[PDB]
């Protein structure tokens, strides 16, 4: 939903 | 593994509040997120889209926008802009 929520799901 | 960001990327991370010169990739990702959030580059309605045209981040990514769900330009940018220590 939110950018912050989405960014947290990025594989490092 | 520790990395030293090339100058243009390091500039961005410092805007985003980073005080370090050497980082982990995790920390670099944290500060890129911070930068996008602080500068409000994400699309307001569809927030996986990041609009970076006319921002220095766009100059590094070499793209006008990208999707957090299609992150390869981000990763390719990091490959070009991180020197492994």
């Amino acid at each position: 939903e939110t950018f912050s929520d989405l960014w947290k799901l990025l594989p490092e | 593994t520790q990395v030293h960001p090339r100058a243009p990327l390091l500039q961005i991370l410092k805007v985003a509040g980073a005080q370090e010169e050497v980082f982990t990739v995790k920390e670099v990702m944290h500060y890129l997120g911070q930068y996008i959030m602080m500068k409000q580059l994400y699309d307001k309605q569809r927030q996986h889209i990041v609009h970076c045209h006319d921002d220095p981040l766009g100059e590094l990514l070499e793209v006008g926008s990208f999707s957090v769900k299609n992150p390869s330009p981000l990763y390719e940018m990091l490959k070009r802009n991180l020197v492994i220590l």
